[PDB]
């Protein structure tokens, strides 16, 4: 029912209070509280990531680091740290990785996988991390809009055009980690098939013993393309 | 003078940023803007090369124009000076995308409510459209060849800053940022990067399937 | 923990009948039923809001 009626049963009388209430106000307060908590969680995650990257002991700005093709050591370090962070987010008990990862940076179209930048592979029992630095630079350097356009519809030197890039790195590494988890939990054939679909994430990623609950940095907002 | 050079400059800047860099900016653009931009390019002698390039596509819109290396250098200089972003990669893909977009626009009729069409159009190399599996296998063959670059074996726990003040100050600095703007920027950016890589790859993309199904999968798995 | 009270003293009662009679006359005009009703709804609404 739209509204709820409360009547007080007074002993040995007839006069009564018959007060009617709505559920709309309670729903609004519930939604507001939930949105505030989700926003706080997202900001806490971003702060953790930024603090970790800061602890990496790197002198240069992040985008500058990703522009320096001459040295790949820093890029490998950053990618490794972000992957470890995602692993910690899913499974807080375990932090490090059992195996060793060899990192390769690629700077040509031929290496560029058409769309999935952080290609995650393994050969002879050793994980390999392939990276398309030019694609990373292109995404990080698209002049992110800063003007206040909500469009929701239905001391420190950290500008919005920087927090945005940090979040974008988080999202890209997140997609990479999902593909890697699919690879690990099943056969190589499953990983290859999923690469061309992205439609097999529904295996067990829901709230389960093996896959714990998490915001995953992408359920915070529903989104979609507006093509016909 | 008889020409508002400043306003036409602004309009040309906005439109070129909209088509070439494909920045997060996305607003309705009217024939007024394109007319102002073309007038601005024609006016500036420096931009006569760009003006000629755009004009050429009026008759045939199905080809990359043939140029010289010096012409390409001068064109890059003109575009960079116009955009005032020396710190960006605008080498050749940018120009091809701009030519494709203007080829679509000029050879498009008048519409009451937009068109909203993806920039996956008029790819180069005249190569037959290729599938994801074929190109993926071919390129992975090159990837899997050789050349790793760092051997991190033992693995140290991912470091974390233990100082709370270093975190509280960051929270204070980052709090005013609206979350919606950040998410929208990051998503659009990933989309544009994928679109450009795919278009250069000369394959057939999933317009509202692959990214759309990925989003749907995330929402479903998180929800149910 | 904030406050320390260790012994536990007997609750004081204002034995003065004059004050009690005055207060009883003060509250006599007040209809009791209305107050019971308001208290019920107040606790109810606060509980539901906090629960939400």
């Amino acid at each position: 029912c739209n509204k709820v009626r409360t009547v007080t049963e007074i002993v040995n009388s007839d006069e009564k209070i018959q007060k009617t209430y709505e559920l709309a106000e309670f729903d609004l307060k519930n939604l507001s509280s939930l949105e505030s908590y989700e926003t706080l969680k997202i900001k806490l995650a971003l702060s953790k990531y930024m603090a970790m990257l800061s602890t990496l002991e790197m002198t240069q700005p992040l985008l500058e680091i990703f522009r320096n093709k001459a040295d790949t050591r820093q890029i490998a370090a950053v990618v490794f740290s972000t992957l470890a962070f995602i692993h910690n987010r899913f499974h807080p008990l375990v932090t490090n990785f059992t195996n060793k990862m060899e990192f390769v940076v690629t700077e040509t179209n031929d290496t560029s996988i058409p769309g999935e930048p952080i290609l995650f592979t393994e050969n002879e029992g050793v994980l390999l991390c392939s990276v398309d630095r030019p694609s990373i630079v292109k995404m990080l350097s698209r002049e992110f809009d800063t003007e206040a356009l909500v469009n929701f519809e239905n001391d420190f030197s950290i500008t919005e055009v920087e927090a945005t890039q940090y979040l974008t790195l988080l999202l890209t590494v997140e997609h990479a980690y999902l593909h890697y988890y699919i690879f690990k939990n099943y056969g190589v054939f499953e990983y290859c098939k999923s690469l061309t679909d992205h439609s097999l994430f529904t295996n067990k990623l829901r709230s389960t013993m093996s896959t714990k609950t998490s915001n995953l940095l992408l359920s915070k907002f529903k989104f979609t393309i507006e093509d016909f | 003078e008889l020409i508002n050079m400043r306003r036409y400059r602004n309009a040309a800047r906005k439109l070129i940023h909209h088509y070439s860099l494909n920045s997060t900016s996305s607003t309705e653009y009217k024939i007024s803007d394109v007319v102002m931009t073309m007038i601005f390019l024609l006016r500036s002698e420096k931009y006569h090369s760009l003006f000629k390039l755009l004009e050429t596509t009026f008759d045939d819109y199905t080809c990359r124009p043939q140029m010289t290396q010096v012409q390409t250098d001068t064109l890059l200089d003109a575009v960079r000076s116009l955009l005032e972003m020396p710190s960006t990669t605008i080498d050749l893909t940018t120009v091809d995308i701009m030519r494709s977009s203007f080829a679509r626009c000029f050879n498009s009729p008048i519409m009451r409510y937009a068109k909203i069409v993806l920039l996956q159009n008029v790819a180069l190399q005249r190569d037959k459209r290729t599938t994801l599996e074929e190109l993926l296998i071919e390129r992975g063959e090159k990837i899997q060849m050789l050349q790793p670059q760092q051997y991190i074996n033992s693995g140290t726990e991912i470091p974390f800053c233990d100082d709370a003040e270093f975190l509280n100050r960051l929270l204070k600095h980052i709090d005013p940022y609206p979350l919606s703007r950040m998410y929208y920027n990051a998503a659009n950016t990933m989309f544009y990067t994928t679109m450009e890589n795919y278009a250069v790859s000369n394959c057939k993309f999933n317009i509202e399937d692959y990214n759309n199904i990925f989003k749907v999968m995330e929402n479903i798995r998180k929800h149910s």
